[PDB]
């Protein structure tokens, strides 16, 4: 748990 | 290979492990304190006393114990699982208390002695709930003592059970067959569970729901005014009269607006938590009262005597809030104690007749006070109390003679039980039959003698052993010889 | 990850027309998978190594 | 739940001294459902009073989950093999499928 | 369920139930074609050693 | 013959000691229900069969010796294939597998599975294939219909006409009311209730005539019917050169001969292996696997108006459920009503019920024989049961109080293992000395676990998933139930043989459970017993005897049958605040729980008269019991109100005896016969806390020590022919006298017990050349039961919106005051007027078989053989009882599933 | 062999033909609202100021 860190990329393949 | 199962969804006794455990179980045993110290289960020694009639309401069941019926009375009330009633309701209520305080006590004394109390936190505070189960453990033996065993003044009784108490049980097992212990043991029991349990208590109260210290001292002095010693009652009322302070008012009105009320009360010591959905209750047996739309009329089943009311002066405060002229409307007057409290109600029009238990008071360490001070030979603490208690309370009494201390006495305790265990003490026979009742109620009240005349030392002062006992235990000795 | 399995491969000839078999399996697991690895949490995973 | 049946029939011979033939048609059918049934409860004060029944019973209860999902395929087919010899070997095949 | 045209429960009040556009469907929805053409040569060598 | 009893290999059925009874596969096979203890009724002597439902998925109570405990259970321990299962799981395997079974009796056969073998021991064992050259194929099926077994309690109902009658002059309708003025418009004239439906105002007088005067309707015909049955099983067995195999695949399906569904479905596999490794090795698993589906009628046992035979009996007859065209019309109508009462298909189809059980069993076993007569064997097994069940209510239904949809899904869960350890040595010290040495270990492990969930408020057939539901006030509690169990156990025995004459054994087992006190966690239980053959020592030949054995027993055993969690002190919420949770010890337990005792002695004859063909066996029983779990009222002192500990005492002393025969006359024809008898006299002999007379609350009976436990109820007198009112007895005051006022201190003790005494059964067969015929009876003499129904059917005062019995046409009036039934203005009790004579004699089943002979399969390789038959199952019944089956109940007989009649035809092809 | 399958707990598209089905849409279009004007998605044009 715990605050969570932004940015990010979203995996495709 | 282990081969215990323990059951999923409900727990089980065995010694605690927790302190959430050991706080859950003690909140528990407080919620069953407050069904087994209430004041319905007072009112059968309160009827038993020289200052009530039935009148014609009755279906005799107010009736064996107002004119003495000794048929009756010697296998009285039950407990099964539809009802719990009567002197066998009162036996069950307090050893279930008796039996359920030993497990919470050994339960705690084991986890304390098996180091699983992380802190020191809970560490303190599960010595704390041992001293508060140690109290729970001394009141439930001698509220069983009070009306098993013989007081010293009886002249005829069994043969053998003049100096025997009750059945001392101090682990937890539900079936037991024992004898009886003597009244020496079980004394020494009470006073060494509160003299342990003083010790540990802290000084300031923390709650007015819990056990505190000022209730250990309270309870001490009661047991010790009630079992004659008059010097050392007086030792232990002087330590928590101090820390209560009366009630305040200028009339009638607002004192049945700050008396009734729980939490505005400043003269509680102890008091079980309710409120308008759990813990509240009807105490309607000595008014009777029922409500009707928005308001409360009044069938009571006994009536008080005459005299009762010519011990309250017209202008005392208690004339209108522990006695009440409701009675046909208007006329005589009956017992108004256990009426009500407005903030137990669940719509603020309609009444509901809701009251709660409160385990002691500030006006019953004031009465001890001045009766041991009294008796002790040191009267210059005794006027001064007991002038504080009745001008607080209203009109003032003038000189103290001992027989104005029974009046207060009387007038104050009413409908509490505290009268039938002050004939004995004061040897008061009954003369029921010799007083008159009301003038504003004839036809209504009753008019017949006693079924048993009670002389002083007579043997039906201490209830009998109930009938399920001492059919399956040949070791029981009983009370009464018939 | 945990399993206790089991397997009967059974093959036979009844007569000379015909030829049966069975392969039966079964399984107890009991299985559980780290469901916070993929993300980025404060000290979780290797992101909280780093 | 899967289930599955496949069923064929396949003949082998030899239409001269050497040539090989041999013939296969076949049929199968795969079927699946499957469903997620769950309950939760909220409101337990007690490490052992945790049943699933024993929770509060007012704003702290909570909708179930339920989920289903099936598929099914039918499918036909044959495959014809030819051998010259010893070392010409030609295959043919020809099948049909059909989903859910 | 990735051909039809599809509705759900959205509830608005705890009275009545209520409606939504779910999927938006696909009526022509069919098979994905694969032809594969190969070509392969095996060789053996010193007594099969290679 | 030899006989597994027990553990280790079995030795023979002529030498054993224990009063061991083997029943053969004939009696287990063609069976068209599913539960397998009802072929058993009237085959083994002293044992009691009876299955108190005509539901497909209804198991039978079995009794061996009488009811032995008071407040426990008195199932016996089934046993299939060394590890225990319970008779629903016995009801989804295939029974064409079963090879035998044991009922194993007395306590010398049964005590090394004591704590668990108080009640007798069944134990069934499965096939394992003959080896040959060629396996050999086997293909079962079967097709039968199922119906109800008597119409006769309908033939003393009232018609539309007399009801009508009855009715309207009773003053039930008004004061001054007459036929053609209730039956005009009042009743006829309510199609206002169908004109407010859109489904029924246009088809009331074309198609539905709801209230119908003229000719009266069949209520038999609207909630029974006709149901088929399906069976269906094909196997292989064969085994080679140390290999041997069993594999079958099997099919049924039986639909329940009542409208509202009570279908069973399953379908089944088996799979034994046992292969010899090599020269000290030998392996060997049983696998069995079954997807079953039940549906049970719920509404039976309870009272509700046009629902089952209480439906059947008491609906008015002027009120028709069918159409014109003779089908159901889904509605009908009751005078009175808000809506429209619904037929039993149209709820059965507004309410889809659906249960899918997955079962399966996989046991396994190592045996290894070292050193000539040493042999180890190791066996473990499991059993996993997991099922899925899913209730609905469907939405948007006319003739429902809520438009509104709710469902409901459960998965339920239990696993069972064990683990069984067995060494066995047999050595001969001389010649004349042989000698049997048995130890073991034994772990028994139980588990099981529901989860469930509901929700409610849908409006479409489609979107009703158990997410879609309303929130709210809508919402509830989950369901979660935990039960669990543990066994651990070590045994051993020793047999002891001299010459041939005399063998002796002995044995002994340790036993430790979850479910006992914490102070005593183990227990003791030996067994000691003799069996002697005087027809090899004494009397070496004569021209009549042929054998003659006699055999000696004494044994102690238990029942732990008790709850699994009885003997801990059980701390439940007790809140203080209305924030913070209290807890309070609720129900006391005790730490000293046993395990109910027993000790069994028993003595035996056994006789074989010319060249072995008359056969007789007597035998001599005394059954104790000790220390039965009672849920007693404790003393004050306790604080509680019952605290559940061991107290009483029980005696049950019987005879049973059985002999066959057979009877030729020819070359060609086989005639046979047999019978059995049980005569059982139960006896309480102590109660709790010096107590002579104890009365369960709500039960009816009563427990008084010298007695059996009885029935509990007031005489009925008659009727007084000078007034007409009801009398009944007075307990005491002997002239009797009588009174006519009821009160509840008018009940006595009825010497009429409520477990039966006499228990038999009797066969016959015959056999030509192939084409046989068998019949079997089996009779219950001494049984007695309340008719709940004839409360109903026969009452003068109050229900009187039903049917009521012909016999209330001459009731006593100051005109008719020479007859024995009451006024019409009272209300009768449950005095011994309600007590009926439920003895019986059922024809159980008629079987006639042909084997086609041999000469027709000559030119062939292919089909080996082929067999046909025809069955019927309760075709006949002998009984005084009035209230559809003397059977169907069991103390008290309720709105009532009955017993099936059932024919049966069916096919083997053995190719 | 019908491969026929239909999900569970959804409906098809249709056009209205009763008056409770656009009850029940319109019901559906408010819920939708609500999870597009609440104040989660306004705290972005918020932060930026
Ligand atoms: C649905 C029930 C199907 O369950 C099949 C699981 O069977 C268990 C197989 O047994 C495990 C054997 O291995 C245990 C040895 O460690
Ligand atoms: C003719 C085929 C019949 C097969 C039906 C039997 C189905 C039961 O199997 C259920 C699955 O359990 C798997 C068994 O695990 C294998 C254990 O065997 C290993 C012991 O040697
Ligand atoms: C865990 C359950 C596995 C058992 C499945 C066995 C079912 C195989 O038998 C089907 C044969 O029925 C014939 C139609
Ligand atoms: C062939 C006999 C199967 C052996 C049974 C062993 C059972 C092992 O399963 C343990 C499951 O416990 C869950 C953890």
């Amino acid at each position: 748990s715990g605050a969570t860190t932004a940015t990010t990329t979203t995996s495709n393949s | 290979c282990e081969l215990d199962r323990d059951p999923e969804g409900k727990d089980f006794q065995q010694p605690y492990t927790s302190f959430v455990q050991t706080k859950q179980n003690r909140d528990g045993l407080y919620a069953l304190l407050r069904n087994t110290e209430n004041p319905r289960m007072h009112f059968y020694q309160e009827l038993q006393s020289d200052m009530y009639c039935t009148t014609i309401t009755d279906g005799n069941s107010l009736a064996p114990f107002v004119n003495w019926d000794l048929g009756i009375l010697n296998d009285h009330g039950r407990a099964d699982e539809d009802e719990v009633s009567g002197i066998a309701g009162y036996y069950f209520v307090y050893n279930r208390l008796n039996q359920q305080a030993n497990a919470f006590v050994n339960n705690t004394e084991a986890a304390l002695q098996n180091q699983v109390y992380k802190n020191s936190t809970e560490i303190a505070n599960a010595k704390s709930f041992l001293a508060e189960g140690k109290v729970l453990q001394a009141l439930a033996i001698w509220r069983l003592m009070d009306r098993f065993s013989f007081h010293e003044s009886v002249t005829e009784v069994n043969s053998g059970a003049k100096d025997l108490g009750v059945i001392l049980l101090k682990e937890y097992n539900p079936g037991y067959i024992g004898p009886r212990a003597t009244k020496a043991q079980c004394y020494d029991y009470i006073l060494s569970r509160l003299s342990e349990a003083i010790e540990v208590l802290p000084e300031n109260r923390e709650s007015v729901l819990y056990v505190s210290r000022d209730y250990a001292y309270a309870l001490r002095a009661r047991i010790y005014l009630a079992l004659g010693e008059y010097g050392k009652a007086a030792a232990d009322a002087k330590m928590v009269v101090d820390k209560y302070p009366l009630i305040g008012a200028a009339d009638a009105s607002e004192f049945e607006n700050i008396y009734r009320s729980d939490a505005n009360n400043p003269e509680i010591i102890f008091r079980g938590f309710a409120s308008a959905t759990l813990g509240s209750f009807t105490a309607t047996t000595l008014n009777g009262a029922a409500p009707a739309g928005k308001d409360i009329k009044y069938n009571p089943s006994a009536v008080p005597f005459q005299w009762v009311v010519d011990l309250y002066e017209n202008e005392d405060f208690r004339k209108s809030v522990y006695i009440a002229k409701v009675v046909k409307k208007d006329k005589g007057y009956l017992v108004n104690k256990f009426l009500e409290d407005k903030a137990y109600r669940d719509v603020q029009d309609k009444p509901n007749l809701k009251v709660g238990a409160r385990y002691f008071s500030v006006a019953e360490v004031y009465l001890i006070l001045v009766e041991s001070a009294l008796q002790t030979g040191d009267t210059p603490t005794a006027e001064k109390y007991l002038k504080a208690l009745s001008k607080a309370r209203g009109a003032e009494v003038s000189v103290v003679n001992m027989e104005a201390l029974q009046a207060e006495r009387t007038r104050e305790l009413i409908g509490e039980g505290s009268r039938l265990r002050d004939m004995v003490r004061w040897s008061i026979p009954n003369n029921h039959d010799a007083f008159e009742t009301q003038p504003g109620l004839e036809g209504f009240a009753n008019t017949t003698p006693l079924k048993a005349q009670a002389p002083v030392g007579f043997y039906a002062y201490t209830w009998e052993f109930p009938q399920r006992d001492r059919q399956t235990n040949p070791q029981l000795i009983k009370n009464w010889p018939i | 990850f945990k399993r206790y399995s089991g397997r009967l491969n059974f093959e036979s000839r009844i007569n000379e027309w015909l030829k049966v078999g069975a392969n039966l399996s079964g399984a107890i697991a009991n299985r559980r998978s780290a469901d916070y690895f993929g993300k980025y949490y404060m000290g979780s995973g290797t992101f909280g190594v780093l | 739940v899967s289930k599955s049946f496949t069923n064929t029939a396949e003949y082998k011979f030899s239409i001269d001294e050497k040539h090989d033939l041999t013939a296969l048609m076949g049929h199968e059918y795969i079927e699946y459902e499957g469903d997620v049934i769950g309950a939760s409860s909220k409101g337990f004060e007690s490490d052992k009073l945790m049943l699933l029944s024993q929770g509060k019973t007012g704003n702290s209860l909570s909708l179930p989950e339920h989920r289903v999902a099936e598929y099914a395929y039918l499918s036909f087919f044959s495959r014809f093999n030819y051998g010259f010899d010893k070392w010409m070997y030609i295959d043919f095949s020809v099948r049909n499928d059909q989903s859910s | 369920y990735n051909h039809q045209a599809l509705v759900t429960v959205n509830n608005y009040t705890e009275d009545a139930m209520g409606l939504s556009i779910s999927t938006a469907g696909n009526p022509d929805l069919s098979w994905e074609k694969q032809s594969q053409f190969n070509f392969g040569l095996a060789a053996g060598a010193f007594n099969n050693r290679l | 013959q030899v006989v597994v009893l027990g553990y280790g290999t079995g030795q023979k059925l002529s030498t054993v000691s224990g009063s061991v009874a083997k029943v053969s596969s004939e009696k287990l096979a063609e069976k068209p229900v599913a539960n397998i203890m009802d072929a058993l009724q009237g085959q083994v002597a002293g044992m009691q069969v009876m299955t108190t439902s005509g539901d497909p998925t209804a198991v039978a109570s079995v009794e061996i010796h009488g009811t032995g405990s008071l407040g426990a259970s008195s199932a016996p321990l089934y046993i299939v294939d060394g590890m225990q299962t319970s008779l629903d799981v016995v009801a989804t395997m295939n029974p064409n597998d079963f090879e035998s079974m044991s009922v194993l009796k007395d306590a010398s056969a049964t005590s090394i599975y004591g704590a668990r073998a108080a009640n007798g021991v069944v134990f069934i064992q499965t096939k394992k294939g003959k080896m040959s050259e060629r396996g050999r194929i086997t293909f079962n099926a079967s097709y039968g219909i199922s119906q109800i077994l008597n119409t006769k309690p309908l033939d003393n109902m009232m018609t539309g006409d007399e009801l009508l009658d009855f009715q309207v002059k009773a003053g039930f309708w008004g004061n001054n009311q007459t036929v053609q003025k209730v039956k005009d418009m009042i009743l006829a004239g309510a199609e206002d209730l169908y004109g407010n439906y859109d489904s029924l105002k246009d088809e009331y007088g074309k198609t539905l005539f709801p209230v119908d005067f003229n000719h009266d309707a069949d209520w038999l015909k609207a909630l029974f019917k006709t149901a088929p049955t399906s069976q269906g099983d094909i196997s292989f067995s064969g085994g080679s050169q140390g290999t041997s195999y069993y594999a079958s695949i099997g099919y049924f399906d039986q639909e329940g001969m009542a409208r509202e569904p009570a279908n069973f479905k399953r379908y089944s596999g088996r799979l034994n292996f046992e292969s010899r490794i090599n020269e000290w090795l030998k392996v060997g698993a049983n696998l069995s696997g079954a997807i079953a589906n039940r549906r049970s009628a719920d509404y039976f046992g309870k009272y509700y108006m046009g629902s089952g035979t209480f439906g059947v009996l008491t609906m008015p007859r002027y009120y028709n459920p069918f159409d014109v065209n003779g089908d159901l019309a889904d509605v009908y109508y009751m005078y009175g009503a808000t809506r429209p009462s619904m037929t039993e298909p149209y709820f059965a189809k507004m309410r889809p019920f659906s249960s899918e059980s997955h079962q399966a069993n996989v046991n396994g076993f190592a045996q290894i024989t070292p050193i000539k007569g040493l042999t180890l064997k190791a066996q473990a097994g499991v059993d996993i049961t997991n099922t899925r069940t899913s209730s609905k209510r469907m939405p948007n239904n006319p003739y429902d109080s809520t438009p509104l949809g709710e469902r409901r899904e459960r998965a339920y869960r239990d696993v069972s293992k064990s683990f069984t350890n067995t060494a066995e040595y047999k050595f001969s010290i001389d010649e004349k000395h042989d000698l049997t040495a048995l130890m073991g270990h034994e772990y028994i492990e139980y588990e099981g676990d529901v989860i469930g969930a509901s929700s409610k408020g849908f409006e479409s057939d489609k979107l009703m998933l158990l997410s879609q539901g309303k929130t709210g006030n809508s919402l509830s509690l989950p369901e979660h139930r935990v039960a669990e169990y543990a066994y651990l156990s070590f045994f051993s025995r020793f047999n002891y043989g001299f010459d041939k004459w005399m063998y002796i054994d002995f044995s002994v087992r340790n036993d430790q459970s979850s479910r006992f006190g914490s102070n005593n966690r183990s227990a003791w239980f030996y067994s000691v017993g003799g069996m002697f053959d005087i027809y090899n020592k004494f009397i070496q030949e004569s021209n009549w005897l042929s054998d003659l054995r006699l055999k000696m027993s004494y044994g102690t055993t238990g029942n732990s049958e008790i709850g699994n969690y009885n003997h801990q002190a059980l701390v439940t919420v007790n809140n203080y605040t209305e924030d913070a949770m209290g807890l309070s010890i609720s129900t006391a337990g005790n730490p000293d729980l046993s395990w109910e005792k027993q000790s069994q002695f028993n003595f035996g004859l056994a006789a074989g008269a010319f060249n072995n063909r008359l056969s007789a066996e007597v035998d001599f029983y005394v059954r104790t019991t000790n220390d039965m779990l009672i849920d007693v009222p404790m003393p004050y002192i306790s604080g509680f109100f019952s605290q559940y500990q061991n107290v009483g005492s029980m005696k049950n002393t019987g005879v049973d005896l059985s002999l066959k025969g057979t009877i030729y006359q020819n070359k060609d024809w086989n005639v046979y016969a047999s019978a059995n008898f049980n005569y059982n006299r139960q006896e309480i002999t102590k109660l709790f806390f010096g107590l002579n007379k104890y009365m369960l609350p709500n039960t009816g009976t009563i427990w008084e020590i010298g007695y059996p436990n009885s029935f509990y109820m007031a005489e009925y007198a008659g009727i007084d022919k000078k007034t007409g009112k009801q009398l009944w007895y007075v307990p005491g005051q002997v002239d009797k006298v009588t009174t006519s006022q009821y009160s509840a201190d008018l009940e006595t003790r009825i010497d009429k017990s409520v477990t039966p005494p006499i228990t038999g059964g009797f066969s016959l067969g015959a056999s030509w050349k192939g084409l046989s015929l068998d019949a079997d009876f089996a009779y219950i003499v001494g049984k007695w039961m309340i008719n709940n129904d004839r409360y109903f059917t026969e009452n003068g005062g109050g229900l009187m919106q039903l049917n009521k019995d012909k016999m209330l046409l001459n009731a006593w009036t100051e005109d008719n005051k020479e007859t024995d039934v009451p006024k019409l203005g009272q209300s009768p009790q449950f005095d011994t007027h309600l007590l009926e004579n439920a003895s019986f004699l059922r024809l159980k089943n008629l079987k006639l078989t042909y084997v086609l002979p041999n000469s027709l399969f000559a030119g062939q390789n292919v089909i080996g053989g082929a067999r046909v038959y025809l069955m019927a199952r309760n075709l006949l019944t002998v009984t005084k009882y009035k209230g559809f089956d003397p059977e169907a109940g069991g103390n008290v007989g309720k709105n009532q599933y009955p017993n099936s009649k059932q024919y049966v035809a069916g096919i083997q092809l053995s190719f």
